[PDB]
């Protein structure tokens, strides 16, 4: 339950439950199998 | 014609029959089993020896005389030596296992004396100093020897008053541990089935004994007229549902 | 906002009290729980595993000893062991049963008292235990202790004898801790016939006995226990 | 639910009465097996003797003491009482110990309660109003040097700010490393031949630190930090023997030597009522 | 009503009415039945 | 009006708690959010990206330097380099891994540790690299380096090579300050056959390595970092 | 011996490549039945075929 009108007043947000480390971890152009030689 | 009285455990390449039995306790109601997958951790694939582990080793025997206080062995150390189930101990970094434990004494319809033969999972020995003194490694690691509870107090050791268990608790009480007695008049063995107990999936083998097995005469030997003074006790112990696991280069431990 | 009023005990700390509070680690994974035998749920589930009774307390230092109940070759008509039954005090009090009946104040129930003999397997026995209900003297011969609660016991190849203390009570409930009002009896034990040892053996015999709680057993409104105390605090 | 069921008299070759205790069983033996009994109901369920229930009240656990002064010129802060610090445990007080250590393994969330109150036992115009804040230091993280150091900050490490007088509760989630806490542990942390034995080394649970916000008034102010604990959502496993000798140690089994006989001597005979 | 997101911020567990002494009372390998004799 | 009671805890302050609060700015409208990649959902998602370690901390001085590890060439039987692996402390300490790890207070999880070879091209060698879990010493030859976890690489055209510590432990979660109990092993590296070089060449050639996360990874119970600290409040 | 007498003994069977056990201890790690002397009088143990060639000449 709000309590409050405005939204910056509700409380902390929740879990992403995102969770994606391939923008950082695996940010090649080419894609990259595992197992498959790196450089062909 | 099966009484509860004759018996037979075949574990491995070694079979023990008992014609004097007083039924067996199997700890907690449980029987040992592996560490399903669901309760592990480690990622490691696991060792499980089965046959050449899981068979009878027989400690050296004790000698019951009417001076005698008890005995205490903890496990896995009483075995850290027996055949390939103590290589595999120092090998791995962590191992786990279940035992079927049968502690033996015969003696005549002449006789009287009844020991308790009890089960004592984490049994965290005292310092006979007091304080917070602490009882030193190799004394709470005897090996196959065990603690002569009769024998004096020594430095770095624990204290090996009966009445008080080694901890500063009742004898009288481990009989809410699983336990059973040997009663010359009745029973001649003790059998007890231990499933592995901790609060973590598998443990170090060296640096943590998960149960002292503990042998106390209760009513004192008594011989029949112009007898000798004493009978001997034997242990014989079985390592059952063994896994050895994070195996290398083999531990050093103290002394 | 909406319009309170606060009542009496507002602000007060009960430590019976069981309401919410906020986590000071918030979101935070407790360890699985892996599978471990011998899980409790009830204290009642374990009063009811019988332990030794230092029954023969007559020594003066803690001995071994005082587990042990002795008997006599070729005696007769003779008085074996007595004891009132205060189960929070006295023989009892240390056993698992006296231990945990401290805990609480009010008790309710039957108790089961066993004797195990240990005696040579050529021997022989008869025995008889006698519990009192409230209301007479402990029994001064076997003629008085018969008229009440008791079983002949005849030593044999079953080891022990378990006897029960039905519960014989106006009050429904009785104190651990010694109350008159609320006392619940005697037990004694006797000859009926005699000890007789075979050839080639001699002395005394013992007999070991035990005690729990039957199924029936009732332990209200904890509190305290006398069992433990401490002036300053431990340290490591 | 029946107590007692009704039972006349008996003449059996069905006796059972008879038990061979050797074989560590406890028969279910009723009074009905010996006696002639009568219908009785229980009336009771035994919900005062769950274990949630027995170890879910609160317990004082702990009281240490910090005091307000001016700390120009202590060299240890620490040492004054500027601010203490507590190695959480919950073995230093015995009446709670007692009742854990009736188990081997125990699993449990925990609530605090911290009541905190002053005193002036030296002349002082008035009582100041103190707010206390407590810190959670685990292990790993920077423990205060002085009673206003960054480490009060406290950004990453929960803390409560309350007022003398009033009572601080919140509740901590089960932080063991392992699936239950060991009561007992016959184990070290590692195989060496001098490391300490027991628990000591399981029980890592890291400090907890209190200090006065305020700055200094004219006078010096005591407070007196008493820590309660309750356990909420209890699990137990492998009932153990009561502890009969006292403690000497947070942490070991030990007890004190000439210690006094725990069992009563009778003042009579074994024959005595 | 829990007010609080987290699980240990609740109040007391509520009784197990589990209770099975016989872990306790009974461990034996081999069944005992009351009345039956102990050892055969 | 409703009545209400107020329990303990009332008016602290708890810095970990999550409630309402009244907007001081009612009825503000925040500027729009555009696009920006990058985004970061968990911490969990960062430390699996692999960063240097300094290994070679025998410097006096933070150098560049102390990021290369020495090899020599035609040397056989001996050990490149050896470390404990406690992650909060040490070598990792300053890694990107060992920074997060700072944070919290209980790590489980399997590491990935990588060597990326940098000699010319017309060179080669053969390394083992070992874990050794914990329970026994830092091995002190390859032979018993070799009875454990352990990869023979073959610096080839494939420049790096990727081991991992899996999770090896009785003990669920260790803790991230060095913990004896809770402690995780040892990682050494020895010639397994020898670095060669080819004519014309000379010298030290450097491997550099890695270390980051595997996605079994968990991180638990957050607190403050050893790593900064300060004596009086910055200002601009 | 005597109704009245007790006993327990331990057979040991060692399979080829040891020595004859020296000491009970050696003689319990390999093939072994503890024997309780009661009503039952004999006790019957096997020597279980232990062998990589399938054959053993008699001499
Ligand atoms: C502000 C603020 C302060 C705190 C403290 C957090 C609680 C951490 C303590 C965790 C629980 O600690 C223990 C210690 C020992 C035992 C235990 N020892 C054995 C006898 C049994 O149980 C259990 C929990 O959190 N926020």
């Amino acid at each position: 339950i709000n309590y409050y009108k405005d939204a910056a007043s509700t409380s902390s947000a929740g879990q992403s439950l995102s969770m994606d480390p391939s923008k950082f971890t695996e940010p090649v152009k080419d894609l990259m199998l595992k197992g498959a030689p790196a450089l062909n | 014609g099966y009484s509860d009285r004759v018996q037979q455990i075949t574990l491995g390449n070694s079979t023990i029959t008992t014609q004097e039995a007083a039924n067996a306790v199997v700890c907690y109601a449980e029987w040992p089993e592996y560490l399903p997958d669901v309760d592990a951790s480690d990622v490691n694939k696991t060792s499980k020896p089965d046959t050449s582990v899981c068979r009878f080793y027989t400690l050296d025997s004790k000698t019951w005389t009417t001076g005698s206080k008890g005995w205490c062995w903890k496990l896995p150390d009483a075995l850290k030596d027996m055949g390939v189930f103590g290589q595999n101990m120092f090998f791995h970094s962590l191992g786990r296992s279940g035992y079927t434990v049968h502690v033996q004494c015969n003696a005549t319809k002449f006789h009287s004396g009844c020991l308790l033969v009890v089960v004592i999972p984490e049994h965290q020995l005292a310092s006979h100093e007091g304080g917070n003194v602490s009882v030193k490694y190799t004394f709470t690691h005897p090996g196959e020897r065990g603690i002569d509870l009769s024998s004096a107090n020594e430095v770095g050791g624990p204290v090996k008053d009966v009445l008080y268990n080694m901890n500063g608790t009742l004898l009288g009480n481990l009989l809410i541990f699983p336990h059973q007695f040997i009663n010359l008049r009745t029973n001649n063995t003790a059998t007890i089935v231990i499933p592995y107990i901790n609060s973590v999936p598998i443990d170090s083998m060296t640096r943590h004994n998960n149960v002292s097995l503990m042998v106390i005469p209760i009513a004192p030997l008594t011989v029949p007229t112009g007898a000798t003074p004493s009978l001997p006790i034997t242990v014989t112990i079985a390592p059952m549902c063994t896994e050895f696991s994070g195996i290398r280069s083999k531990s050093i431990v103290p002394q | 906002g909406l319009p309170t009023t606060t009542l009496p005990g507002s602000g007060q700390f009960l430590t019976t009290d069981d309401r919410q509070s906020p986590s000071a680690l918030p979101n935070y994974e407790p360890t699985p729980r892996i599978h471990i035998p011998g899980k409790v749920h009830n204290l009642l589930e374990i009063i009811q595993v019988d332990t030794l009774i230092p029954m023969n307390n007559t020594h003066t230092k803690d001995e071994v000893n005082s587990y042990l109940i002795p008997l006599n070759a070729n005696r007769q008509n003779e008085q074996v062991f007595g004891t009132n039954l205060f189960i929070g005090d006295g023989v009892f009090k240390t056993t698992l049963l006296g231990e945990i009946v401290q805990y609480y104040t009010h008790w309710s129930g039957s108790l089961r008292f066993s004797l195990m003999y240990t005696g040579p397997a050529l021997s022989s026995a008869k025995l008889i235990l006698a519990y009192t209900p409230p209301g007479a003297r402990g029994p001064q011969d076997r003629r008085e202790a018969m008229l009440g609660t008791h079983v002949v016991w005849d030593i044999g190849l079953q080891s022990t004898i378990v006897m029960t203390i039905p519960w014989t009570s106006g009050v429904q409930f009785r104190y651990t801790d010694p109350d008159t009002y609320t006392s619940a009896g005697f037990l004694s034990c006797w000859y009926q016939t005699s000890l007789i040892l075979p050839p080639e053996t001699t002395g005394q015999v013992y007999l070991l006995s035990f005690i729990s709680a039957c199924p029936d057993f009732k332990l209200r409104l904890m509190k305290d226990t006398q069992t433990i105390s401490q002036t300053v605090a431990l340290t490591e | 639910t029946v107590a007692s069921i009704s039972s006349g008299p008996k003449h059996t070759q069905k006796v059972p009465i008879l038990t061979a205790n050797e074989t560590g069983a406890t028969m279910p033996v009723l009074p009905s097996d010996s006696i002639e009994t009568r219908t009785t109901y229980m009336h009771f369920n035994g919900s005062e003797t769950d274990v949630e229930c027995f170890l879910g009240r609160a317990a004082c656990v702990h009281v240490t003491e910090i005091q307000n002064k001016d700390a120009t010129g202590i060299d240890n802060h620490r040492e004054a009482k500027l601010f203490n610090d507590w190695k959480i445990n919950l073995s230093s007080l015995v009446q709670l110990r007692k009742k854990l250590e009736l188990f081997t393994y125990v699993r449990f969330d925990s609530e605090y309660t911290i009541l905190a109150t002053a005193s002036q036992p030296d002349s002082a115009n008035y009582s100041s109003n103190l707010v206390v804040q407590a810190m959670y230091v685990p292990p790993g993280a920077p423990n205060p040097k002085e009673w206003d150091d960054y480490t009060w900050q406290s950004a990453s490490n929960p803390s409560v700010f309350f007022k003398v007088g009033d009572t601080s509760r919140f509740s901590v989630p089960y932080v063991g490393l392992a699936s239950a806490y060991n009561c007992f542990y016959d184990g070290y942390s590692h195989d060496d031949a001098e490391t300490q034995y027991g628990i000591t080394v399981l029980n890592h649970m890291g400090g907890m630190a209190f200090r006065i916000v305020n700055e200094h008034d004219e006078h010096k102010t005591l407070v007196k930090i008493r820590v309660y604990h309750r356990a909420k959502h209890v699990e137990a496993w492998i009932p153990r023997a009561p502890r009969a000798l006292p403690y000497t140690s947070i942490g070991r089994t030990n007890y004190p030597k000439n210690t006094e006989p725990v069992i009563k001597k009778r003042k009579g005979d074994i024959k005595s009522y």
